[PDB]
C-alpha cells in the first residue's frame, strides 16, 4: 500500500481535489488505511463553496 | 421662584448679568455701576454694534423659561477692563467650544494606541491647549464668588482637577503614583454633551445615584448580617480535603503527633485526580464529598479554593463570598463548594440570601432608577408641549394578488440562506446557486416593472422602495463580480433581503415602527453605557495592564489569560464582561498579579454598568412597548360539597410525594415497589369515579370546553391506557405515569394570593409569544451570519487525552493524521443554523459564552490548525448581538409582566381601569380611615414589686438600650476569624458570659411587668428563646454533647434579634418607604417563591426519569445528578436562574461513547438524549428563569411604586400608625372617644403630613367635627376631617372637592 492509490478508472480525482461526482475515486489510501471519497461542498467564505473531493 | 426669582431678585442689589448667548448673541451689560446701552426692553439694534447679536434672540431666550443662554457675574473687574472683554467674546462664541470638542476627541484616540516617544511631545501640546482654556474661562467669571464662579458648575471642576493633575504627572512623581496619570481621561465625560438629547439620559442618571442614598445603607445592613451569618457556620469548610491514613506498616516514623502532623501536612498525600488544578472537597454529612476507601477527610489543610479569595474564615472574605451571591456572580461554584463540604442541607442558606438579597433589593435598585428615569421623561414631554402650544403594468404590480407573490419569494429566499451549511452534497449545493439566479431576476423584473407603472417621480417616495432599490443594485453588482476571486464581501449584503419580509406580518413591522420613533432615546443610552466602558478601559489598562507582563509567572502555566490589560482591545472586552455581570473571575486574576486596588475597581464597574446603566435600558423599554334527573342533582351536590374538594385534593398531593420517592435505588426497596404499584390501580379507579361524577354535574358542553378540565381529561386517558397494557403483556410507560403531577395545578390556583400571580401568567403568554417570534427573527438574521463567519473552522489537531497541538508542530488536517493525533470539533461549533441558535443561547445568557469566542477568535481558515487571538477583531459580531439580542430582546420579557400586573392587581383590588392615578390616591386614602381602630394600651399593675416592672418596661429609653446591646453582641461576632488564639478565645467567652445576664434581666423585667402580652410581639419570641437556650448551654455540668443543643443552632439566634433594628429604621424617610414597600408586597412574593417550587417540582420528577442514569460528563458526578428527588431539587434551584447550565447540557446530551440500554441483562444504558436535553433545558430556561424570575420584578416595581406615590401625594399608611400612637395617650382605655379640650393638644402633638400647627383653635373651628353628648368626638370624625387638610393645601383647594364623593359614596 502506498500513499497515492487511485482504486479506479483513469482519469479520476484524488485528494482535495475539485470534481463534479462524475471524477470521484472510489477509494483512496491516505493515512494509514483505506478510505472512501465522495465529492463535498466545503464552506469557504460568504454564501461561497468549493466543491473537492473529500473523505467519508 | 426658588431658582427662577432668586437669580433675579439678585439682580437687583447684589449682582446683575453681563451677557447672553441664543443663536449667535454676545451682549455687554453690566451690574447697574455703568452699564452702556444693554436691554432695558428695546428688542432692538440701534445702539451699538455688538449688541445687535442680542437683539434678535428676544423670542429664542425666553423658550421654556431660561434654557437658552447663561449669564456671567459681572463683579471683579468687567468695566474699563479691554482684556476680559475679550475673555467674553472668546468664552461665548460656539467656535471655542466646537474646538475644544474636537480637541479631547483626537485625544481619545492617543489613548487607544500604545504610547511612543512622539506621543509624549503630543501629550504636550494637549495640556497647553487646555490651560488656555481655563485661564480664559477664569479671567471672564472669577475664581470664586458667590454668583457665578468658576468653580460653582460641576463641569468646570472636572476641567480643573485633571488640568492640576497633568502638571503633577508631568513635572515630577516619574515613578511613584502611576495611578493618578490614569485619571486624565475623565475628561472625556465633556463629550456627552454633543449627542442631542442627553440631558434627558445624564440627569436621570444623576437622580438615581442620589435616590439610592437610603437603599445602599439598608443593603450594606443586610449584607452585614449574611457575612455574619455565613462566617459563623463556614470557617474553615472551605479547607476540608481528603489526606491519606498515616501508615501502619511502613516508614514515616512508627507514631508520633509530630510524625503525624509532618506526613498529614504534605501537599503529597493528598487526593487529586491527574487534572484539577484545585482539590476536591470532602465532608462528614450524609450528601457531602466522599472520599476514596484510603482517606480521611480532615479540616486545615493548606489553602482555601480561588487562590484563597473564596472563604468564610474572616469577615472580610465573608463579605466578599456573601455580595458575590446577591449580585449573582459564578455563585453555583460557591454554591457546589459549600454543599459538597457541608451537606446539602445548606441549600437554605442559599435560598434565604438569593431571596432577600437578588429577587428583593436588586429590584429596589429597579424601581429606583426607573422612578428617576420617568420622572425625567414626564418633566421633558410636559416642556415639549409648551413648544408646540404604463398602462397594463399598473393593473399587474399594483394587484394586492401580486404582492402576495413577492411574500412567497422572500420567504423562499429567507430559508435558503438558513440552509446553507458546512459540508453539504453538491445536488444540495446546485439548488441553493440555482435559487440565487431565480431569486434576483424575480426582484430585478419587480423593480422594473414598478417604475413604469409608478414612473420614478412617485417610486422614490415610499421608503419600501428605495429600501428595495438598494437590495436590487447589490444583487447586480454580485453577479457582475461572480467569478471575480477578488474583495467579494459585496456578496456578504445577501442577509439584508430578510429585512424586506418586515413589510408583511405586522408585530414585525409594529415593532420597528417604535425603534424609528423613539430613536434618539436608545443612541443617547447607547453612547453613555460606550463612553463608560471607554472611560473605564483606560484607567483600568494604566492601573492593571503592567503587572499582568512583570508578574507572568504566578498564572498557571506561566502564561497571559485570555483576559488581561495589556491593551486597549482586552481592556474593553474585561470591562465589557463585567456590565454583562461578570467581574469576580477577572478580579481573582487581578488581585494575584496586583495590590488591593482591583476590588474597588471591579465593584465601580459593577455598580455603573449593570446596576444603573442597563437598569435604565429597561426603564427605557417601559416608556416606549325520572330517575335521570335526581342523578346529576347528586353529583352536582358532591361535585360543590366542600368536604369532597378537600378529598380530592388530599390524594392528589400524597401520592405526587409517593412519586418522588422512586428513584434509582428502588428495586432494592421490594415493598415500595409494591406501595407505588397498588397506588397505580386505586388512581386509574379513582380518576375513573371523579370523571364521572364531574360529567354528570357540570355536563358535556361546558366540561369538555373548559381549560381545566381538558388537562383533567388526558389524565384519565393516559391510566386507561396504562391500565389495558398491564391487563395483556406490555409493561407500562413510565412517561404517562407522571401526567399526574399536572393535577395539582388546579389547587395551587387556590391558595389566596394566587390569582394575581396565575392572571399575570394567562394574560401575558400572547404577549410573551410574540417576542419570542421577533426574537426568533432576529437571531436568525445573525445565526446565518455566524454561519457564513464560523462554519467549519471550530475544527483544531488534539492530543491523546484533551490537550490542543501548536501550531509549529501541525499546521493543518494533513499533519494532524499523519502523526497520529485526532482531528476534532468543537461542542459548540457554528456548523449549521440550529447549532447557531444552540451557540447564540449560550453567548446571550452568559453561560458558556467564554469557549464559544475564544473559537470564534482563533479561526483562520477550514482545514488550518487555529492559532490563538489571529483575528481578534471577531469580538465585534459578540458585542452587536448582546446589544441587540440580549440587552434588547430578553429584558423585554420584563417590561411585559411589569405591565400585565399593574393591570391584574387593579383587577382583583375590586379597582376601576377607567379612573386616573390621581383619583385612586384619593380612593386609598377613605378606604384606609374607614378600616380604622385605636389600640388598646397594655395596661399597668397595682402590686408595687411588678408595677414598677411595667413601668420601666415601656420606657423609651430602656428600648433603646436593649438595642444597643444587640448590636454589641453581634459586632463581637464579626471578629471570629479562623485559626484564632485560644487566649483569643476565652476573652469572647467571658465577655458572651456577661451578655447572657443581662439579657436574662431585661427579659424577666419583661414579663414581671409587661405580662402575657409579652408573647403577641414577635420579636419578643426569638429574644425569649435565645436566653433559655443559652442559659441551658452554660448550665447542666454534665453537657452530654450527643446532638443535645448545635452551637450552630444557638449562633443563628444570636444574630436573628437583629432584625429589631428594622423597627428603628422607621425614622429615617427612605428606608421606611422601602421597607412598606417591602411589607405590603411579601405575600405575593412568597406566592411566586411557592409557584416557583411547584414547576421545579414537575422539573425534578421528570427530570429524574430521562436523566437518571447517564454517565458523569460536564457538570454532573457523583454528588450532583437526577438520581434522587433531594439531588435534582440541587440542580434545578441552580437552573433556575441559569446559572452553569452550559455544562448540565454537555451531560445531558453527550451521546457520543455511551452504553446501550440491554433489556435482557438488566442495564439501563448511561446514554444522553440530545433531543429531549435541549427540550428539557430551552424549555426550563424560559418558564423559570425569563417569565417567574421576572416576576419578583414585576411586583417589587408595583409595590414601590405604589408607596412612593403616597409619600408625595397620599397618606403611608404609617402615618395612620402614627395617629392611632398618639390618640392612645389621649385615649389608653380604647373608649375611641376623646374630649373637646384635648384635642387642641392631640393637633399638636401630630406628625406631618398630619399634623395642625399651633395656635390650633383658629384652625379647628375651621372644619366641622360632629361633637357627640357631653363634649366627646370621635376618632373617625377627626381622622376624617385631617385628610381633608391633607388633600387640601397639596396641590390645589379644588382638588380637595375630589375626596367627599369617596367619603359620600361609602358612607
Ligand atoms: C470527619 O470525621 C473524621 C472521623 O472519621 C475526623 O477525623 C479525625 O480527625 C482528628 C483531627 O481532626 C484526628 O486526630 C483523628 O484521628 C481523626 N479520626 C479518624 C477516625 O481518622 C475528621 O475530623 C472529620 N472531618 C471534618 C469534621 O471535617
Ligand atoms: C501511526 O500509526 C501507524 C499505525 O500502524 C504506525 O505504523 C507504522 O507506519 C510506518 C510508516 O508507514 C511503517 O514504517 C511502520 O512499519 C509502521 N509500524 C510501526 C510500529 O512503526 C506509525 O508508527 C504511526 N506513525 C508514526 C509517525 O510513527
Ligand atoms: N460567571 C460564570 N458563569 C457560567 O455559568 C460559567 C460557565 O461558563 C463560562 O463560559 O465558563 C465557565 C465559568 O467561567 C463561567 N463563568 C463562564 O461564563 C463555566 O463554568 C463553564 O461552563
Ligand atoms: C512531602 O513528601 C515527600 C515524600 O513523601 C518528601 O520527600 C517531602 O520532603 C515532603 N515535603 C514537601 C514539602 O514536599
Ligand atoms: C515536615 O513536613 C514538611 C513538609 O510537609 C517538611 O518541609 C519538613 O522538613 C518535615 N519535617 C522533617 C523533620 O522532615
Ligand atoms: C496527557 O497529557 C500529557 C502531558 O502533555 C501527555 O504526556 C500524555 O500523553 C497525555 N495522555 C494520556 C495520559 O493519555
Ligand atoms: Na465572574
Amino acid at each position: 500500500a502506498k500513499d497515492g492509490d487511485v482504486e479506479g478508472p483513469a482519469g479520476c480525482k484524488k485528494y482535495d481535489v475539485e470534481c463534479d461526482s462524475g471524477e470521484c475515486c472510489q477509494k483512496q489510501y491516505l493515512w494509514y488505511k483505506w478510505r472512501p471519497l465522495d465529492c463535498r461542498c466545503l464552506k469557504s467564505g460568504f454564501f461561497s463553496s468549493k466543491c473537492v473531493c473529500r473523505d467519508v | 421662584d426658588k431658582g427662577r426669582g432668586a437669580n433675579k431678585d439678585r439682580d437687583g442689589s447684589a449682582h446683575p448679568d453681563q451677557a447672553l448667548e441664543q443663536g449667535s448673541r454676545l451682549p455687554a451689560r453690566m451690574r447697574n455701576i455703568f452699564p452702556a446701552e444693554l436691554a432695558s426692553t428695546p428688542l432692538e439694534d440701534f445702539d451699538p454694534f455688538y449688541k445687535n447679536k442680542k437683539t434678535f434672540v428676544v423670542v429664542t431666550k425666553a423658550g421654556d423659561i431660561f434654557r437658552f443662554s447663561g449669564e456671567k457675574s459681572l463683579w471683579m473687574l468687567d468695566p474699563f477692563t479691554p482684556i476680559r472683554r475679550v475673555a467674553i467674546s472668546t468664552m461665548v462664541q460656539p467656535i471655542f467650544s466646537y474646538f475644544i470638542m474636537i480637541t479631547i476627541l483626537i485625544h481619545c484616540i492617543f489613548m487607544i494606541m500604545p504610547a511612543t516617544q512622539t506621543t509624549y511631545i503630543l501629550e504636550l501640546v494637549f495640556l497647553s491647549i487646555y490651560t488656555i482654556e481655563v485661564v480664559v474661562k477664569v479671567l471672564a467669571r472669577g475664581f470664586i464668588l458667590h454668583p457665578f464662579a468658576y468653580l460653582r458648575d460641576p463641569w468646570n471642576w472636572l476641567d480643573f482637577l485633571v488640568t492640576l493633575i497633568g502638571y503633577i504627572t508631568l513635572v515630577v512623581d516619574l515613578g511613584h503614583l502611576y495611578a493618578l496619570r490614569a485619571f486624565r481621561v475623565l475628561r472625556s465625560w465633556r463629550t456627552v454633551t454633543i449627542v442631542p438629547g442627553w440631558r434627558t439620559i445624564v440627569d436621570a442618571l444623576s437622580l438615581s445615584i442620589t435616590s439610592l442614598k437610603d437603599l445602599v445603607l439598608l443593603l450594606l445592613f443586610s449584607l452585614f448580617v449574611f457575612a455574619v451569618l455565613g462566617l459563623q457556620i463556614y470557617m474553615g469548610v472551605l479547607t476540608q480535603k481528603c489526606v491519606k491514613h498515616f501508615p501502619a506498616d511502613g516508614s514515616w516514623g512508627n507514631f508520633t503527633d509530630e510524625r503525624w502532623f509532618n506526613y498529614t501536612s504534605n501537599s503529597s498525600h493528598w487526593y487529586i485526580p491527574d487534572d484539577w488544578i484545585e482539590y476536591p472537597l470532602c465532608g462528614n454529612s450524609s450528601g457531602a464529598g466522599m472520599c476514596p476507601p484510603g482517606y480521611t477527610c480532615l479540616q486545615g489543610y493548606g489553602g482555601n479554593p480561588n487562590y484563597g479569595y473564596t472563604s468564610f474564615d474572616t469577615f472580610g472574605w465573608a463579605f466578599l463570598s456573601v455580595f458575590r451571591l446577591v449580585t449573582l456572580d459564578y455563585w453555583e461554584d460557591l454554591y457546589q463548594l459549600a454543599l459538597r463540604s457541608a451537606g446539602p442541607w445548606h441549600i437554605l442558606f442559599f435560598i434565604i440570601v438569593v431571596f432577600y438579597g437578588t429577587f428583593c433589593f436588586l429590584n429596589f435598585i429597579l424601581a429606583v432608577v426607573v422612578m428617576s428615569y420617568t420622572h425625567m421623561v414626564k418633566r421633558a414631554d410636559e416642556e415639549k408641549a409648551a413648544e408646540r402650544e404604463q398602462g397594463a403594468i399598473g393593473a399587474v404590480v399594483l394587484s394586492p394578488f401580486f404582492e402576495l407573490f413577492i411574500a412567497v419569494i422572500i420567504v423562499l429566499n429567507i430559508t435558503f440562506m438558513a440552509l446553507d451549511h458546512h459540508d453539504m452534497n453538491i445536488e444540495f449545493e446546485r439548488i441553493l446557486r440555482t435559487g440565487n439566479y431565480i431569486f434576483t431576476s424575480i426582484y430585478i423584473v419587480e423593480a422594473v416593472l414598478k417604475i413604469i407603472a409608478l414612473s420614478p417621480k412617485f417610486y422614490f417616495k415610499d421608503s419600501w422602495n428605495v429600501f428595495d432599490f438598494i437590495i436590487v443594485v447589490f444583487a447586480i453588482l454580485e453577479l457582475g463580480l461572480e467569478g471575480v476571486q477578488g474583495l467579494s464581501v459585496f456578496r456578504s449584503f445577501r442577509l439584508l433581503r430578510v429585512f424586506r419580509l418586515a413589510k408583511f406580518w405586522p408585530t414585525l413591522n409594529n415593532f420597528m415602527s417604535v425603534m424609528t420613533k423613539s430613536y434618539g432615546a436608545f443612541v443617547n443610552v447607547m453612547y453613555v453605557m460606550f463612553l463608560l466602558l471607554f472611560i473605564f478601559a483606560i484607567i483600568g489598562m494604566q492601573l492593571f495592564g503592567m503587572n499582568y507582563i512583570d508578574n507572568m509567572e504566578r498564572f498557571p502555566d506561566g502564561d497571559l489569560p485570555r483576559w488581561n490589560f495589556t491593551d486597549f482591545l482586552h481592556s474593553f472586552m474585561i470591562v465589557f464582561r463585567a456590565l454583562c455581570g461578570e467581574w469576580i473571575e477577572s478580579m481573582w486574576d487581578c488581585m494575584l498579579v496586583g495590590d488591593w486596588s482591583c476590588i474597588p475597581f471591579f465593584v465601580a464597574v459593577f455598580f455603573v454598568g449593570n446596576l444603573v446603566i442597563l437598569n435604565l435600558l429597561i426603564a427605557l423599554l417601559l416608556n416606549n412597548y325520572r330517575m335521570w334527573s335526581n342523578i346529576r342533582r347528586v353529583c352536582f351536590l358532591l361535585a360543590k360539597n366542600k368536604y369532597f374538594q378537600k378529598f380530592v385534593t388530599a390524594v392528589l398531593v400524597i401520592t405526587s410525594v409517593l412519586l418522588a420517592l422512586e428513584d434509582i435505588y428502588l428495586p432494592q426497596r421490594p415493598v415500595l415497589v409494591n406501595i407505588t404499584l397498588y397506588v397505580d390501580y386505586v388512581l386509574t379507579a379513582f380518576f375513573v369515579i371523579e370523571m364521572i361524577i364531574m360529567l354528570f354535574a357540570v355536563g358535556f358542553k361546558k366540561y369538555f370546553t373548559s381549560k381545566w378540565y381538558w388537562l383533567d381529561f388526558i389524565v384519565v386517558v393516559a391510566y386507561l391506557l396504562n391500565f389495558v397494557l398491564m391487563c395483556a403483556g406490555i409493561e407500562a410507560l413510565q412517561t404517562l405515569r407522571l401526567l399526574r403531577v399536572f393535577r395539582l395545578f388546579r389547587p395551587l390556583s387556590k391558595v389566596n394570593g394566587m390569582q394575581v400571580v396565575t392572571s399575570t401568567l394567562v394574560e401575558a403568554v400572547p404577549h410573551i409569544f410574540n417576542v419570542i417570534l421577533v426574537g426568533i427573527f432576529f437571531w436568525l438574521v445573525f445565526a446565518i451570519m455566524g454561519v457564513q463567519l464560523f462554519a467549519g473552522k471550530f475544527y483544531k489537531c488534539v492530543d491523546e487525552n484533551s490537550t490542543v497541538l501548536s501550531h509549529e508542530i501541525t499546521m493543518d488536517r494533513n499533519d494532524c493524521l499523519h502523526e497520529n493525533y485526532t482531528w476534532e470539533n468543537s461542542p459548540m461549533n457554528f456548523d449549521h443554523v440550529g447549532n447557531a441558535y444552540l451557540s447564540l443561547l449560550q453567548v446571550a445568557t452568559f453561560k458558556g459564552w467564554l469557549q464559544i469566542m475564544n473559537d470564534a477568535i482563533d479561526s483562520r481558515e477550514v482545514h488550518k490548525q487555529p492559532i490563538r487571538e489571529t483575528n481578534i477583531y471577531m469580538y465585534l459580531y459578540f458585542i452587536f448581538f448582546i446589544v441587540f439580542g440580549s440587552f434588547f430582546i430578553l429584558k423585554l420579557f420584563v417590561c411585559i409582566l411589569i405591565d400585565i400586573f399593574r393591570q391584574q392587581r387593579r383587577k382583583a383590588e375590586g379597582l376601576s381601569a377607567t379612573d386616573s392615578r390621581t383619583q385612586l390616591i384619593y380612593r386609598r386614602a377613605v378606604m384606609r380611615t374607614m378600616s380604622a381602630k385605636p389600640v388598646k394600651r397594655i395596661p399597668k399593675p397595682t402590686c408595687h414589686p411588678q408595677s414598677l416592672m411595667y413601668d420601666i418596661s415601656v420606657n423609651r429609653k430602656f428600648e433603646y438600650t436593649m438595642m444597643i446591646l444587640i448590636i454589641l453582641n453581634v459586632a463581637v461576632m464579626a471578629i471570629d476569624h479562623y485559626g484564632q488564639s485560644m487566649e483569643f478565645s476565652e476573652v469572647l467567652d467571658y465577655l458572651n458570659l456577661i451578655f447572657i445576664i443581662i439579657f436574662f434581666v431585661e427579659c424577666v423585667i419583661k414579663v414581671s411587668g409587661l405580662r402575657h402580652h409579652y408573647f403577641k410581639d414577635p420579636w419578643n419570641i426569638i429574644d425569649f428563646l435565645y436566653v433559655v437556650l443559652a442559659i441551658a448551654g452554660l448550665m447542666l455540668s454534665d453537657v452530654i454533647e450527643k446532638y443535645f443543643i448545635s452551637p450552630t443552632l444557638l449562633r443563628i439566634l444570636r444574630i436573628l434579634r437583629v432584625g429589631r433594628l428594622l423597627r428603628y429604621f422607621q425614622s429615617a424617610r427612605g428606608m421606611r418607604l422601602l421597607l412598606l414597600a417591602l411589607r405590603k408586597a411579601l405575600r405575593t412574593l412568597f406566592n411566586v417563591s411557592f409557584l416557583l417550587f411547584v414547576i421545579m417540582f414537575v422539573y425534578a420528577v421528570f427530570g429524574m426519569e430521562f436523566f437518571m442514569h447517564i454517565r458523569d460528563a460536564g457538570a454532573i458526578d457523583d454528588v450532583y445528578n437526577f438520581k434522587t428527588f433531594g439531588q435534582s431539587i440541587i440542580l434545578l434551584f441552580q437552573l433556575a436562574t441559569s446559572a452553569g447550565w452550559d455544562g448540565v447540557y454537555f451531560a445531558i446530551a453527550n451521546e457520543e461513547d455511551c452504553r446501550a440500554p440491554d433489556h435482557e441483562l438488566g442495564y439501563p444504558g448511561n446514554c444522553g438524549s440530545r433531543a429531549l436535553g435541549i427540550a428539557y433545558l430551552v424549555s426550563y430556561l424560559i418558564i423559570t428563569c425569563l417569565v417567574v424570575i421576572n416576576m419578583y420584578a414585576a411586583v417589587i416595581l408595583d409595590y414601590v411604586l405604589e408607596v412612593y406615590e403616597d409619600s408625595k401625594e397620599g397618606l403611608t399608611d404609617d402615618d395612620y400608625d402614627m395617629f392611632f400612637e398618639v390618640w392612645q395617650q389621649f385615649d389608653p382605655e380604647a373608649t375611641q372617644y376623646i374630649r373637646y379640650d384635648q384635642l387642641s393638644e392631640l393637633l399638636e402633638a401630630l406628625q406631618p403630613p398630619l399634623q395642625v400647627q399651633k395656635p390650633n383653635k383658629y384652625k379647628i373651628l375651621s372644619m366641622n367635627i360632629p361633637i357627640c353628648k357631653d363634649d366627646h368626638i370621635f376618632y373617625k370624625d377627626v381622622l376624617e376631617a385631617l385628610v381633608k387638610d391633607v388633600f387640601s393645601r397639596r396641590g390645589s383647594p379644588v382638588e380637595a372637592g375630589d375626596v367627599q364623593a369617596p367619603n359620600v359614596d361609602e358612607a
